[PDB]
């Protein structure tokens, strides 16, 4: 249902690498996944992470109950095998007949990065990249990948909560609220290279549109820096599979000191954000000046929506044209 | 310290010095949406044909502000003497 | 859809008072309630039981997850506070900024009586009143408020089961059937003051429309009184939250003796009334002579539903115009 069609051009994370390896005893998958209400299967065929529609072209069985055979995905029902382009190469019942030309299942751009598996459902605008994680490569940093966490909220609403400042005092009094710096500021926001960028005082955001946040917290550079990377998988209209990867300089402490803390603040948000109805933000919400980030976010998604209808070039401009508001130089 | 304004509906009225452009409009029965009656939500965005403008909002991009094609009446004003809104 | 629109003009019970006090440790509420598919929140602000739509005007969190602070209801997300008129009176993020005029939520007529909280969603026809309970104030009687009991059944069908005389022999054979009173009488039924009134020998029904039933019983076992006040709340298309208050003259025995008995009668009804399908009674049900109470009630509802269409006064007339069939005065 096509108010969300523009979302198909972006790269979305569907599972962790370790979720795929855990899925089937072979460690190759297949793993079933759902993205923007599409039912897909992921599997490692050879050296490629391949993503096809989880529906076989023959009698419509789910390839995710199949098995990986060599470099192919084998349907569990009558054993057809599919190659990295989703084409059937073996029909065991008539191995000497021709393979019908329609014996084919849709395939989607599937690439690994940062420890997660990303899928891009519609490549026809050739102008979106996998979101940016600042801490990959940086060898001073230890990187932990938390289990995915699922919310009954939309990627847009989850996004907005992660970049929200006004809510600390009420949802996170014990864990995030700084009573001396109690009231949030207004900050300039830049569009650059498909990302939103803004800073605090020091927290620095690089939000690859639509659903990814890259938050670099430094302790006025004195101590040492901490990076949060949080991206929402729009599973369906009501649901998100949410991924948090975090990196830290100070690696001497326990990973589960941080994992529990993150876990805690997410548990504080979840019941509120899930309560918001209607699940998608209607046009009768009343804002005030602290909501700059949420408004600017919605402004740009609307433009990306309209730009999409106009077509490829319009969308490329909408996404990548810079819109600088601050003094920082690019 | 006073400004007039026109429309594609021809209606024309004056913003007394104590009023927001938005309040002037509503006083003269122009339907024009509002919420954050400070310059952030953006629902009151209305389009401009002519006139020289001062922006006090935090919704319009610097390039949008520099084009005289938009204005947020809840907080912005006209330094010119006339302004025509395409409504 | 809006075939139930007329029901919004009546007072409906949403919860017992204890339910609201129990809902949150402050004993002030808030408590969430569903009335005719509407999501509402109920709270004690100062001296008032207040009812609002359970949806914040900022970013749409459920206020039922919030907390009562002072004489206002404070949202869980960013702590906007709403007064007894549903107007926001504090935006914690910009305390030195003016509150938007649209920063308000719908408020509803909300009044406590008999130990229950009543809400009127539409007050425009200004002509409905909270059902009549005969045993309030009468200091000779001991009143008990059972816990709400829920049925997968509509308020109309719950009402028809309660005033039905024909089911005693079959659903309640060992608890309410009188062997040599096995065939039900046809009875005069008057409309007075927006109530149905009729008796049976005694059993004296005073049913404030649409969903309340007040049954006084001058026992053939006592020469002393016993009173059943039952009111169905239509929470949605398929289910009711049902309330039972009963008073008794012979107040010397255990409350639970009767509570257990009522609970058993309802247990005998419940499966059968839930089995009735469609949930709303269609035109092809075939009534008989002994269904006089069923018929008059469907007739009055149908008239009231029509009157609602033709506007305020035609409704006030269909409710309040008297119609006498028996020989009593009023
Ligand atoms: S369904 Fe896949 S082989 Fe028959
Ligand atoms: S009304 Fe929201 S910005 Fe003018
Ligand atoms: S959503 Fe209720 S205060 Fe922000
Ligand atoms: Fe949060
Ligand atoms: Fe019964």
């Amino acid at each position: 249902n096509d108010e969300r069609e523009y979302l198909r051009h972006f790269w979305h994370p569907v599972c962790t690498v370790t979720e795929l390896e855990k899925a089937h005893p072979s460690s190759l998958g297949p793993l079933a996944v759902k993205l923007l209400n599409e039912q897909l299967v992921v599997a490692k065929l050879g050296d490629e992470y391949v993503a096809m529609r989880d529906r076989c072209a023959h009698r419509s069985a789910k390839l995710s109950l199949g098995t990986v055979s060599g470099n192919r995905l084998q349907c569990p029902y009558h054993g057809w095998q599919y190659d990295t382009h989703g084409a059937c190469q073996l029909v065991p019942a008539c191995p000497n007949s021709p393979i019908p030309n329609k014996a084919k299942v849709d395939r989607f751009d599937c690439e690994e990065r940062y420890g997660l598996i990303w899928i891009r459902l519609d490549s026809s605008f050739d102008c979106t990249e996998i979101p940016y994680f600042s801490a990959a490569n940086d060898p001073r940093l230890r990187i932990v990948i938390q289990e995915p966490y699922w919310w009954d909220a939309t990627a847009e609403r989850r996004w907005e909560n992660f970049t929200d400042f006004s809510h600390f005092a009420f949802i996170h009094p014990g864990t995030l609220f700084d009573p001396n710096n109690a009231e949030p500021p207004i900050v300039p926001m830049d569009r650059f290279n498909g990302q939103f960028r803004f800073v605090y005082d020091s927290f620095s955001y690089t939000c690859s549109m639509p659903f990814a946040i890259n938050l670099e917290v430094s302790k006025y550079s004195s101590s040492s820096l901490h990076v949060l990377f949080n991206v929402s998988c729009p599973v369906d209209s009501h649901t998100t599979k949410n991924f948090l990867i975090f990196a830290r300089e100070q690696s001497d402490d326990s990973d589960y000191l941080h994992i529990a803390f993150n876990d805690l603040v997410f548990a504080e948000d979840k019941p509120v954000i899930e309560s918001q109805w209607p699940k998608d933000a209607p046009a009768d919400e009343v804002s005030v000046v602290a909501d700059k980030v949420s408004i600017q976010y919605r402004k740009w998604l609307r433009e990306l929506k309209e730009a999409h209808k106009e077509g490829s070039q319009a969308f490329r401009s909408a996404l990548l044209d810079p819109v600088i508001e601050s003094d920082r130089s690019y | 310290e006073y400004e007039v304004e026109l429309k594609k509906t021809g209606q024309i009225f004056t913003v007394s010095p104590g009023s927001t452009l938005l309040q002037a409009c509503l006083d003269n029965d122009v339907r024009i949406e509002a919420s954050c009656e400070q310059g952030v939500c953006g629902t009151c965005i209305t389009p401009v044909v002519s006139g020289d403008l001062e922006h006090h909002d935090t919704y319009l991009s610097k390039k949008e502000r520099e084009s005289g094609k938009w204005i947020m009446p809840c907080v912005s004003r006209c330094k010119s003497k006339k302004i025509v809104l395409d409504l």
